[PDB]
Order: C-alpha cells, then sequence, then structure tokens
RNA sequence: GAGUACGACCACACUUGAGUGAAAACACCAUAUCCCGUCCGAUUUGUGAAGUUAAGCACUCACAGGCUCAGUUAGUACUGAGGUCAGUGAUGACUCGGGAACCCUGAGUGCCGUACUCC
RNA sequence: GGCUGGGGCGGCAUAUCUGUUACACGACAACGCAGGUGUCCUAAGGCGAGCUCAGUGGGAACAGAAAUCUCACGUAGAACACAAGCGUAAAAGCUUGCUUGAUUAACGAUUUCCAGUACGAAUCGAGACUGCGAAAGCAAGGCCAGCGAUCCUUUGCGAAGAAUAGGAAAUAUGAACAAAUCAUACCAGAGGUGUCAGAAUAAUUACCACAGGGAUAACUGGCUUGUGGCGGCCAAGCGUUCAUAGCGACGUCGCUUUUUGAUCCUUCGAUGUCGGCUCUUCCUAACCUAGCGCCGCAGAAGACGCUAAGGGUUGGAUUGUUCACC
RNA sequence: UCGAACCACCUAGUAGCUGGUUCACAUCGAAGUUUCCCUCAGGAUAGCUGGUGCUAGUAGAAGUAUUGUGCGGUAAAGCAAAUGAUUAGAGGGACCUAUUCUCAAACUUUAAAUGUGCAAACAAACCGUGCCUUAGCCAACUGCAAGGCCGGAAAGAAAAGAAUUAGAGGCACCAAGUGGGCCUUCUUCGGUAAGCGGAGCAGGCGAUGCGGAAUGAACCGCUUAGGGAUAUGUGGCGUCAAAACUUAUGGGCUCAUUCUCGAUACGUGAAAAGGGUGUUGGUGGAUA
RNA sequence: GUACUUCUCUCGUACUGAAAGGGAGAUGCAAUAUGCAUCUGUGGUGUGCACACGUCAUUUGCCCAACACC
C-alpha cells in the first residue's frame, strides 16, 4: 500500500471469486433484518455504493439502526490499549445473518425439548458413551509394518 | 524468580488509617475499628470503611434529600413497625428549598447550625455517633446514606473540552474568552456535541 | 465549462415555494471599500514609521478559482449562491 | 543523521501491559441518536405512555399496601 | 504548555523585581500598622487641639 | 406421467452432433382496419386460429468437451514449535503437530416451491 | 525552507492516488519497484426504453488487408474523460428520448487518516420542492485521487403587509433619547497559504566568529572485496605434428588487503594531514645468491617448477611529487 | 586591543547547546513508537510509569485451548486452465489442431500451516392461543416493529475426550521520565558484500548481575533480601582446575615434516572447485 | 501582636443569546398561542451499599452514592 486511500489495499479482498460473478441474488433481497440480530459484514463487490471499509470485511456484530436501504452494525475494533465499539453504516447487500449464535440456541432448544420429554418420561434416548474406554479388539486382518527395499526406489523418481 | 507478570497490577491502594488530624474522628474510628471487628454486621463495618475517607469522598447531603429519600422508604414499611434512622458519615446541611420536614432522628458527624434547628424545630432529633453505638450497636434498623458527589465543579472540569461528545467546563477565568473556534460552528468547526461509544 | 444561462432549480421563499426558472450570473464582485473596519485598522497601523506591518502574500500555488453562481429566482425575487468545482475556463453558453 | 525511523517493535507489548480492555456491553450504551427517525419517534411516543402507566402503578401500590395494613 | 492547566495570563513581563540591575515598582505594606497607630495618634492630637470643637 | 405462469439454488442445469415427443398446452404461424413503432408489421404493436412438429421447448443418446462429488497424486510439497542438530556453505534431515494443488482414475449429468391445467 | 547513506548540485520519497514490496484479517520501512494527482464534463450529470460490444468467419457493383450491406459465431478478449485495481452483458457499455437530485437538506449518526481532533473524500439517513419511469424503484454529481484554518476583504438570506404589543409569529447594536445614512454583529458561501494543520524573504566570506557534534565529511584502524592484484579447476584451440614443454578461450572456484570504492564503528574540550632523507625489523607471491625437477633442454642463453627469506638489491638527468621516463 | 578601539552601564543579555546539580532505607518502575509542528540535537499529544483513589471482592475477566460459525490468496501448486513470458518436434513457409521443454513480486483455476471476527445461560437467551401502548409496517388486526407488564422453565448448562486459571471485574483524578536505540531465531527489501542500510511477529541488552562457552552487552543456563544444607541447569571430570587418583569387565575410525592433524554451537571468529593404488566401509556388474 | 466592628466588596445560590432580551419543581385533571387544581416530595426505566421480613449465597420491599437509557 503506497497511497493509503479509502480502498487502498484490495485487488483480492474485493474481487469476486472465479465464476461466481454476478449482481446480488434475490434471496439476499428477501432476507429481512431485525435490530439486535447478529450479522456478518462481507462486502459484495457488484454493488458500488454502501460498501464497508476494508477493515470491517469479515467481521460480525449486532445490527442496531435499520434504514430503508441501509443497516448499521456494532463491531469491535481493537485500538491501542482498548476496544472501541464501532458503528458502521452499510447497504445490507454486504450483510448476511450470521450463524454464529446458532449451535448455542440449538443447545437451548434441545435442552427444553429434552426437559419436557422427561416431565412425563416417555423415557429418553440413551446416553452415548466414550470411545476412549477400554475394550478387546478382534482383528479381522493383520499386516506387518516394515521398510521395504522397494520403498526406496519409489522415493527417487523420475 | 517465580513468574508473576503482575503483580503490581492486581495490587490496589486501601489506606486503613486516617489522614485526619481531628482528635474526635480518631475516637470514632477507635469505636468502630473495635466494633466493626467483633460485631458481625454489614452496616457496622461500612461506616468504618467510610469513616476514614478524606473529606472529598464524604459529600454532604442536604436535608430534604434525607426527607425525600426516607419518605420513599416510609411508604412501604408496615405502619406498626417504624424505626428508620438516617445515618450519614458526612456533614448534613440545611435546605432552604424545602420546609415542613418530618421527624427523622438523623445521625451525622456534623450538622449545619441551620440544619439542626430545622430538624428539631420540626420534631426530630439529631444524634451523633457516640449515641448511635448505644441505639444501633448492630446497625439494626438504621438507614445509611452517602452524599451527592457528582455535581462538584471539580468533577465538571474533568475530561478534555475539545474532545467530541465531551461536555466539560474548561478552565478559564474570563468566560467570554474561549468561545470562538472549535466551539462556534461558523469558522473552523464545532466540536461534535455527541459521540457514540 | 459550458453551463446554461438559465436554470430551473427551486425557490425557497413562501412566495417562491416551487421549481422556478432562474437567471444565472457569475460572482466576481467584491470591491474593497475604505472605512470597512479592517481597512480603517490597517491604515492606523500602516501609518507612520516602521515598514510593512502586515504580512503580504507572495507564493501563489493555485491556477484556478472556485466558481460561485448567483442565481436569481424569476417569480420570487431572492438570489442564491451556488458553488461549483475548480475550472480554468468557465463560460455561460446556451444549449449545445 | 537519519531521523526518519519507523518501528512497531515494542508496541503490542505495551498495548497488552494494561491489557486490551474488552468491549463495552450491549446494554451499557445504546443512546440511539443515529437513527432511523420515524421508528425513533414512535419509540418515544410509547416510552412516554410507559411512564404514566408505571408511575400509576406506583400509586396503586401505595393504596394496596395501606389497604392491606 | 503541558497538560490541561489553565492558560496563564499573569502580567509580569515589565521590570518589577528590583534585580541587582534595576529598581522596579514594588510597593510593600510592611508599614501598614505603624501608619495605623499614626493616623490614630494624629486624630487624637487634633481632637486635643480642636477642643471643644467636634 | 406431463405442460404452462411465477420462481429459489444458479452448468449434475451449459456446449456440440444425432434420436424420439400421447393428450393438453407452448410455439411456429396467417394477417396489418384500429392503438402503436420502424427503411422494412423483421423486432415490435393490434386484430385471429387457416396450417406444422420442421424449428424452439421437453426427453433420450455419445468409451463426446465442460461441469459436480469422491478417489489417487500423498502424509510427497509446504508449515507452527525444538536443538551447544548435520554441513565450509548451499541447504537438509530429525523430533511434538497440522497438511495441500493440477494432471490421472472411477462415478454422476439438475434439483426444490406456489398456482392453474392435460391423462 | 526541509528531507538527504556528510553537506552541496539533482530529486520530491513535503499534501497526495492504484498495483507491488507486505509475510492469506488489519497494520508495516527505505532517495524500494511500476505508474498517477492540482484538472476535465449542461453532458461525460439524472432517469426510462431499445440494443450488444473487441474480434472472427461465409457472401455482396467498383471495393483491394482495409468503405458499406447481410448472416453466423462471439464470457467481455471492448467500453466506462484520465494512472491502476476492482466491478458490470435484456448493463454500470452503446443509441435514443425527456430532463436539472450538480439545488435546498431542521447543527442527525458513522466510516477513512486518527489523538479516535480538524481537513479532504465517502456511507447510512429525516424534511422540502422535484426529475425520468406504466410501475416497483433510481438520483443530492461523474463510486473510490482531483484539495484549504484564525484574522482580513467580499457577496447572499433577514420582500411588502399585519399585530394596542414583542407574543406562535416583526433580525439585532451604535449603550442619554429618535429618524435617514454609515459602520458592526449573527448564518451560509468566495478571495489562500502546493513547505499543502496554513512566516512576509537574495547573496558572499580565503578577514571571519560563537554554541556544540565523532548524532556527520576530509587520515589511520575495523567489517566488506564489487574494483585492483594473485592463483586454481575443466579443456575448445594455439604450439608444422601433439589439449597440458610453454600457453589456454567459453565457463568456473578461491585467495590477498600493496588499488579504488562502499559503509560511518572509534576519535571534533584536537591522534600533527604529501614526499624525500635517516634507521631498524618483519612477510614471501624468489630478482640475484645455495640445492634440485622438468622442457619444443645438443652447447650457450633461457622457459616453467620445488625446498629456501641466511645474505644482497645501486650511481644519476627531469618532476614537490608517489607514480613515470631515459 | 581593530573586517569596527577603550571604559562604565542596559546585563545575572538570550541559548532547543556543553558542563555541574550535596542524606539514607523501603515500596513500585519505564521509553526511544503513534499523530501534529520551519518539525529532524526540540516540543505538544496518545502509549509505557508512579501516586491518590472511587466502586456492591468474581461484575463488562483472558496475549490460551475445544465446539460451532464466519473472513483470507502468502508458502505450495498450475502453464496439458485465463493474462504475460517461452523451447522443440509432430499432425493437418505461414497458419490450424492436439501435445512438449521452462517461468512470474506487480499472473491465476485450486489452495495450506500459522492467524483473525463472533458465539458458548443471571440487565441475556428460550417458551406463551397472556396483556397493555403506538401519529411504525401491512390489507390487515390481534400478523409483523418497538417499550414494557404478567406468567412458564431454568442438566445455571447433561452425554459425547466436551476446558483451564497465583480470574476481584469496572471507573477516575493528578503527574514524572522517555519520544537518538541496538542485538537475535524465523519472515524480509536495496546492495557483490558489510560488524552496511530498511521493515514484520516475538525475545533480549539498554536498566542486570550470577553460573557457563579461556576472553565478549546481546549467545547458553538462570532471574538477584541476608545466611546454611541437600540437589541440579548450561558446561564439564589428564594437569592448570572442583569432578573418571587418566571410569567400564564399551564398539568403531584416525598418523597429519616449520601459520607445526584434530579437538566449545552462535563465531567466514575461516576456507572452495578439483584431486589421492593413504586407509576403512558400501552399492552394481563380471570372470573363476 | 491578640481581642472588636459593620453597610459595602467579592467568589457563590442560574443560565443562555452576537445582541436587543429572556430565564428552570412534582402529581392529577387536562389539551386552554401564560389552562386549572393540589403541595409530606425521588420525572420514569434497567443495574446498584446498608436496612427490613423471608430462604437454602439468595426472593421481594426501598433503594443512598454512582453508571446507562429516556
Amino acid at each position: 500500500v503506497h497511497s493509503y486511500g479509502y480502498k487502498s489495499g484490495t485487488r483480492h479482498l474485493f474481487a469476486k471469486k472465479f465464476r461466481k460473478h454476478g449482481a446480488p441474488s434475490v434471496s439476499t433481497i428477501l432476507t429481512n433484518i431485525k435490530v439486535g440480530d447478529y450479522v456478518d459484514v462481507v462486502a459484495d463487490s457488484a454493488v458500488r455504493e454502501g460498501m464497508p471499509h476494508k477493515y470491517y470485511h469479515g467481521r460480525t456484530g449486532i445490527v442496531w439502526n435499520v434504514t430503508p436501504r441501509g443497516v448499521g452494525v456494532i463491531i469491535n475494533k481493537p485500538v491501542r490499549t482498548r476496544t472501541l465499539r464501532k458503528r458502521i453504516c452499510v447497504r445490507f447487500e454486504h450483510v448476511r445473518k450470521s450463524r454464529c449464535q446458532e449451535a448455542f440456541k440449538a443447545k437451548e432448544h434441545q435442552f427444553q425439548a429434552y426437559l419436557a420429554a422427561k416431565k412425563a418420561g416417555k423415557a429418553l434416548p440413551p446416553l452415548k458413551k466414550s470411545s476412549r474406554m477400554g475394550g478387546i479388539v478382534r482383528p479381522k486382518n493383520v499386516e506387518v509394518l516394515a521398510r521395504r527395499v522397494a520403498d526406496y526406489e519409489a522415493m527417487v523418481p523420475y | 524468580g517465580v513468574d508473576l507478570t503482575g503483580i503490581s497490577k492486581k495490587s490496589r491502594v486501601i489506606r486503613h488509617h486516617t489522614y485526619s488530624t481531628n482528635p474526635y474522628i480518631k475516637l470514632l474510628i477507635k469505636l468502630y475499628k473495635f466494633l466493626a471487628k467483633r460485631t458481625s454486621s454489614g452496616f457496622n463495618k461500612v461506616v468504618y470503611q467510610r469513616l476514614i475517607k478524606s473529606r472529598s469522598n464524604r459529600a454532604p447531603i442536604s436535608l430534604s434529600r434525607i426527607a425525600v429519600v426516607m419518605k420513599r422508604k416510609a411508604v412501604f414499611t408496615a405502619k406498626s413497625k417504624a424505626a428508620p434512622i438516617a445515618v450519614v458519615v458526612g456533614d448534613v446541611l440545611d435546605d432552604v428549598r424545602m420546609a415542613r420536614i418530618p421527624a427523622m432522628r438523623v445521625c451525622a458527624l456534623r450538622f449545619s447550625k441551620s440544619a439542626r434547628q430545622s430538624i428539631v424545630a420540626a420534631g426530630g432529633e439529631c444524634l451523633t455517633f457516640d449515641q448511635l453505638a448505644m441505639i444501633a450497636p448492630t446497625g439494626k434498623n438504621t438507614y445509611l446514606l452517602r452524599g451527592r458527589k457528582s455535581g462538584r465543579e471539580s468533577v465538571r472540569h474533568f475530561g478534555a473540552s475539545g474532545v467530541p461528545g465531551s461536555h466539560s467546563k474548561p478552565y478559564a477565568t474570563n468566560r467570554g474568552k474561549e468561545t470562538k473556534r472549535g466551539r462556534r460552528t461558523g469558522r473552523s468547526y464545532k466540536r461534535k456535541a455527541f459521540r457514540h461509544v | 465549462v459550458n453551463y446554461p444561462k438559465k436554470k430551473v432549480m427551486h425557490c425557497g421563499d413562501a412566495r417562491c415555494n416551487a421549481h422556478k426558472s432562474f437567471k444565472v450570473v457569475q460572482y466576481k464582485a467584491g470591491k474593497a471599500r475604505l472605512f470597512a473596519r479592517g481597512k480603517r485598522r490597517y491604515d492606523r497601523k500602516q501609518s507612520g514609521y516602521g515598514g510593512q506591518t502586515k504580512p503580504v502574500f507572495h507564493k501563489k500555488a493555485k491556477t484556478t478559482k472556485k466558481i460561485v453562481l448567483k442565481l436569481q429566482c424569476s417569480g420570487c425575487k431572492s438570489i442564491r449562491q451556488v458553488v461549483l468545482k475548480r475550472t480554468k475556463h468557465f463560460e455561460l453558453n446556451d444549449k449545445k | 543523521a537519519k531521523s526518519k525511523n519507523h518501528t512497531n517493535h515494542n508496541q503490542s507489548s505495551k498495548n497488552h501491559r494494561n491489557g486490551i480492555k474488552g468491549p463495552v456491553p450491549l446494554h451499557l450504551h445504546n443512546s440511539k441518536r443515529g437513527s432511523w427517525l420515524p421508528a425513533l419517534v414512535n419509540a418515544r411516543r410509547v416510552r412516554k405512555h410507559n411512564q404514566k402507566a408505571a408511575l400509576k402503578k406506583r400509586r396503586e401500590r401505595i393504596a394496596a399496601f395501606a389497604a392491606k395494613n | 504548555p503541558k497538560g490541561n492547566n489553565a492558560i496563564p495570563h499573569v502580567h509580569q513581563k515589565k521590570h518589577w523585581n528590583p534585580c541587582s540591575s534595576q529598581k522596579g515598582n514594588v510597593k510593600v505594606f510592611l508599614n501598614q500598622p505603624a501608619q495605623k497607630h499614626r493616623r490614630r495618634r494624629l486624630r487624637l492630637l487634633k481632637a486635643k487641639k480642636v477642643f471643644p470643637r467636634p
């Protein structure tokens, strides 16, 4: 980076992948964003206006303001001794709802559905056990490890 | 050598003793240093914590702050059982802005002359900390108060004036001196009145 | 830069309060007047002995000037001042 | 004399010496002044009516207490 | 100047300190009470001469 | 089992050369007063329905090109940590660990909704 | 003025924009690499509609490699004011139609540089009046470089009319009053600092001075060895013949510190800074002297090599010379 | 005394420059970097640091894992894939077709290791034909937005390898010194190279000795209150010199004639190409 | 020197606009270009010592200071 411009470092970060070129698909226009929701900021390059800065590409935060064509996101940018909490304004083409929170909110459902399942039983599925615990092994086939005379002429090709 | 990065950075400053030359304060801490030790009560060791704080950290509450606050608690108490004592480790002052105060049995280190009359004339008492050891040795059914520390002109000057979103009073003897750049929007710029953090 | 002699913009007054066709005239104007407060002061400082008392500017780095347009609302009477980018040659010229 | 030196050398050792303080919680500063306004207005027009209703509950719990005893 | 301190306007530039070089416009009131006892002694003596005139 | 209208993912859907297509659709088509648009009713626009599956479209096919997934390439290349390791060096092996890519082989050649309709 | 592999001269690395260095977030230096900026545009801005581009191939009076018509192919190989990158195919390109969203925008927030200050540029909004479009929608310039403090000067807004009274609504001041001028104020713009967070600026000193610097040049010494010097390896060829008696190209591997550079580690409250004379000593890559191998060594003279530094190594003309020549 | 005399005074002239700056012990303990400056031997500013603290001693904890989920174009690879270089033959002089040798910091389909953003149960999230409120959305309307209220449950986070902690979080005031750095593993640019110049991630010296490499700022071990014991690290056991009074009842290899064979990494703090029927091993082929 | 003294002076209790000028409570009713009444009172919400009544550190009450949103 010689010139320290606005979008000074990027012929790759902002390039579209090979044979993925195109303008943004419908499915990302028909997503809707509620305030408080987590989001990935990934800048699409086929929409000029509204891009996030080079730093924010690839981060996640909590949407806060929602405007007709815009959004806004709260992202943690570490600075000298501290993390400022930055508010950026993006055109939502660059925004995708994050799956980050997901496996947790699925752990919470599979607890409650578990709990209402014990309430009056029906019992419950069995608890899987460790693979690291003991056992006798009954080998179906057994072979020998050795270094072969032939193994060396394979490592000098040609 | 054992590895303890720091170790100078978990350590904090406490200062058990007092910085006051007052011979009477040195008696009051003598009482609570004793009876915050052996008493097994929360109240009674907070006032020992508070009794060594230098004047800046003990801010006077006005009267009418005790009254308003204690009228908020007196509503939800049982009508049979009432014995709250206003216990303040600072100075208690006289509020000209309020008249007709009930009778509160306030306790304090020092009373404004107009504040003490303005209590007893309305029927309450004023009882200092050598009494309250006799009335509330456990601190039982006391009501402990602090002050108001955030309106001081020193707390108002803190922070830089020209930082965006900082409303702070700069140091100048002539107030008409610094209005004219970075304050007014017209010339060079105006410091932003509000900034998200 | 060719720019129209007449431009339909907007007029701000309650009397204007719509798009009105204006009349475009360039701002190259001010004539320094004596008895302006800063000139009355520079004559009391400059007077007498001592040299030039106020810094005179020599090093001139710019070849252009921003172009201010005085636009006079036709049906409503106010003038507006609109600023444009820097250009070395500015000309008001009908449609091309 | 060549005075133009630039280094990052000791810095991230200093930046972590008081540590990098983690972010401020979501609940702490909201202060929505950004903001999309016609939603912001309709938020205060409710946030007033929640004050009346909540300050009324302050009165109904004054009576209901003294009512109890 | 360093820090948040106020912008000092103290006007001491003119020569005031009586530096071994110069003299310097310093007025000192160390004689205040001796002139307090003198203005009184001279109100009494005039009262003693003016007598019995108010 | 299909068609049409709207579609989601956007080649397992494309590209080329062949083959076959029930009904209903789709379309090609006939035409140019009127609305409309051009050098040209070609595109287009308006009227309608005599003709054909020839073409589009749907389907099947090809030791087809491409593309999808998995193998192999290969625990090789590279690489985080280590040495009072080897070597004059260039570099390399070793130790605790992560671990590729093309060619090459085999297998696949769209799928999923709403609405109306055909046997 | 400044930066500066001493200073000067040159340059601009001084404000700046794209690719790379840059090490798969971001950040990252050099007088590192390859280029840009101070402008240009009432259309090259805004929008709707129709179309498809560079090129290739078949065919058509003159007409050809190259004119215009026609068909087919055509993933962008074209274009988008310009440097570069990125992005775009019923468009962001081209043609065409209507237009002024290149205006105003209540002191909204935010990004970039960053101290999380300003400037520049940019993103997201809310209000006014609009433009194009059947409509959804699009537009506050041409995405992203194309720019400017305090003070001073200068222009624009505060039309008329009404108020029994300064209010919801009439711009304020000239301070004893009141008018009409004049001046000033509050708001938004322009005139500019290119050293670009913004001084008003030509030389010489060998007659020179001061404060300091080994933070920094002119000696030695140190590192390095390109350059100079010296040597080896391979063997195309020369030597009538025959690679190697003696040489040895194209290549290639080293050594030395008697050359010149490169650097700037030591010395600036001081290491006396060319050459000769004098005097001693050391090194060997050996000129003579001792012993020897080998030859394109018949003898004579000599070539090449080995051990070996014990001994020796001159008299002069010219030049301040070292060097050089007789 | 002269490229501006002498005397006294303004005058203790100004200096970002050189020199100096007098008692002890204790608790702590840096920086040579950022941004701006006619700025580059200096300052202001953030950072590092100390003092005073405030605040309800596990809160808004983390220079680290695991799980889930995002981001990426360096090393590698590729030219039989685009862009740019590029050798040769063949097939149907140039061409055309399919291959071929060789490449790229400013090329790329593909694409690591190390990294980086977030999340992982107490102001939160999850659940409800709950209710209230709106000048928000809509052709709906008890749907969706928001602030609440009231109920529900809460392994307080199971099982699956399924975390750990010398984890009191958080806020504030005042202020010093520093803003010439230098060295090293690895990455790394200019240079033939440099004990040269310039950076990245870190660790050190600076400021710090002590044990060790004979010696050395930085290497190796180690981290220092005043003492004793036992044990060790790096490095060592022929004498110097503590330890094999020259250990083994261990295996090989090596003879080096004047800078004298070799023998402490970092330390080219010294050696290469090329040679040797010196000696000691091995691989392949061959005659008996 | 100590002892004594006042009207005043001055820093404060209020700020804002260039200025002429203006100038701050709560609740209820209520919408009146100065609405009306009451006056023992935190403007509201989330977090938050001590205290109080419970419970197996913690439920609720009030929450002082203080932080944040209005």
